[PDB]
């Protein structure tokens, strides 16, 4: 996968305040448009 | 009037041709270069004074 800001290997150690998970179904090639500040109008 | 390695030397041309994640690096380069120039001018002024 991809992690933006927190390394996935070191995720097991640090503690968080609250974690939020989202349900989301999207086309196959559109998965690369789910990123911060993406240019997609459909993503917009 | 120098670009400091950015795609253009005018800030308004940067903000009228890029989004808010590709213009950030160019803005950073302008900030660094102009900060260096202003600091150099301040130091020379202090010694001359």
């Amino acid at each position: 996968f991809k992690c933006y800001g927190v390394s996935a290997t070191k995720l097991n150690d640090l503690c968080f305040s609250n974690v939020y998970a989202d349900s989301f179904v999207v086309k196959g090639d559109d998965v690369r448009q789910i990123a911060p500040c993406q240019t997609g109008v459909i993503a917009d | 009037s120098s670009n400091f390695g950015a795609i253009s030397s005018v800030l308004n041309d940067i903000l009228s041709r890029l989004d808010k994640c590709e213009a950030e690096v160019q803005i950073d380069r302008l900030i660094t270069g102009r900060l260096q120039s202003l600091q150099t001018y301040v130091t020379q002024q202090l010694i001359r004074a």
